[PDB]
């Protein structure tokens, strides 16, 4: 649900439009994750492990 | 995530896109205020086939009819 529960009612969302939100929160246009998602989730999945 | 209109792919500019089973339009995140998708609420940058959930639709134009 990303965020909106801590607020109000939760909202479902899929993971990948939340991650595009997060990136345009900080300056960077959301276009860039849907062009280079799967990297993206790799370099997430390496950095846990 | 995105829209197709000519082997090209259309992100909204501020808000999500949505559909009521028919159609589609763009949206706030906040509030349930649905507009036509035209040039003006999205913006260009792709190729049409590295998005994975992208659909077809048709976007408007302003200028065409004028
Ligand atoms: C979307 O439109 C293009 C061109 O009109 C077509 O090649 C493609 O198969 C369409 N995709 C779907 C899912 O209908």
């Amino acid at each position: 649900s990303g965020w909106t529960f801590g607020a109000g009612p939760a909202l479902q969302i899929p993971f990948p439009m939340q991650m595009a939100y997060r990136f345009n929160g900080i300056g960077v246009t959301q276009n860039v994750l849907y062009e280079n998602q799967k990297l993206i989730a790799n370099q997430f999945n390496s950095a846990i492990g | 995530p995105a829209i197709c209109h000519d082997g090209k792919a259309h992100f909204p500019r501020e808000g999500v896109f949505v559909s009521n089973g028919t159609h589609w339009f763009v949206t706030q995140r906040n509030f349930y205020e649905p507009q036509i998708i035209t040039t003006d609420n999205t913006f260009v940058s792709g190729n049409c086939d590295v998005v994975i959930g992208i659909v077809n639709n048709t976007v408007y134009d302003p200028l065409q009819p004028e």
